[PDB]
């Protein structure tokens, strides 16, 4: 499909960060 | 409910790395036959 | 409960996606090394 | 060991298959 | 509790598959290139 | 960085044996 590296990168980074965020205030 | 959103979230991770490692196997696999055919 | 099991099977799709990240490791190396060879 | 291309294919479907339907369930 | 520890590890492991793919997709790329110029 | 394919092994099981524990100690 569409998919490209730079994109994989992107969205890799995007749901990595959300995860973080959703832990964290997980934490709390 | 974050660890649900968490759990959904890991998901699409995981779903983009099998999507990668397909990639490569069939970047590698030609590679294998590129050089058998040479 | 349901939450467990997902992070359960999650633990299988990861260790699938690691047995697969290790193959192709070993398959490029040998790649890299038979161009070095030649 | 006896692990192929075409069974690991097989495998991750599965797998994904039921994570998403734990997910949908607990949705609900 | 155990659950919110399994992801936060789970969250490291897939870190791991992710360097581990970009690495060999350098790889695998460099030798396509180097067969390429070949 | 200092990341090798050896000490990537080790983190990797070492991740999964403590998720393995932390599945089951909730099984009970």
């Amino acid at each position: 499909n569409n998919m490209t590296w730079m994109e994989w990168d992107r969205e890799i980074n995007n749901y990595t960060s959300l995860i973080h965020s959703l832990i964290e205030e997980s934490q709390n | 409910n974050n660890l649900l959103r968490a759990i959904e979230a890991q998901q699409h991770l995981l779903q983009l790395t099998v999507w990668g490692i397909k990639q490569l196997q069939a970047r590698i696999l030609a590679v294998e036959r590129y050089l058998k055919d040479q």
